[PDB]
C-alpha cells in the first residue's frame, strides 16, 4: 500500500474454512475380509460375505 | 559289530483359533 526508502505498508486478505465436528472417534480398527475355501463338485471356490 | 538308529519320539506344540465371519 505504501513504498518510502524508511517505511513501507502491506495488506493481505487471508480466507480460513472451520470445520465443525459432528463426533470424534479415537478407538478404531480396519476390516480384513478373509472368507473361507469349499470344495464343490470338484471346484475348489473361495468364499465371501 | 551292528551299529543302529533308533527312532525316539518327540513334539511342537500348535494353537489355532477361530475368525468369526472370516473376519
Ligand atoms: C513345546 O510343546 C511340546 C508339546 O508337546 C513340549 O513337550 C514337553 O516337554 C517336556 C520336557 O520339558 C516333557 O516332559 C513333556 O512330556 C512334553 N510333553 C508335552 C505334551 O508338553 C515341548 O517341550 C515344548 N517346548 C517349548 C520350547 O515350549
Amino acid at each position: 500500500t505504501h513504498s518510502s526508502p524508511t517505511a513501507t505498508a502491506w495488506e493481505i486478505g487471508l480466507y480460513y474454512e472451520l470445520v465443525i465436528p459432528k463426533h470424534i472417534y479415537l478407538n478404531n480398527w480396519n476390516v480384513v475380509n478373509i472368507g473361507h475355501l469349499v470344495k464343490s463338485a470338484g471346484q475348489l471356490t473361495h468364499v465371501t460375505i | 559289530s551292528l551299529r543302529m538308529q533308533h527312532p525316539v519320539p518327540k513334539y511342537v506344540e500348535v494353537n489355532m483359533t477361530s475368525i468369526p465371519q472370516g473376519v
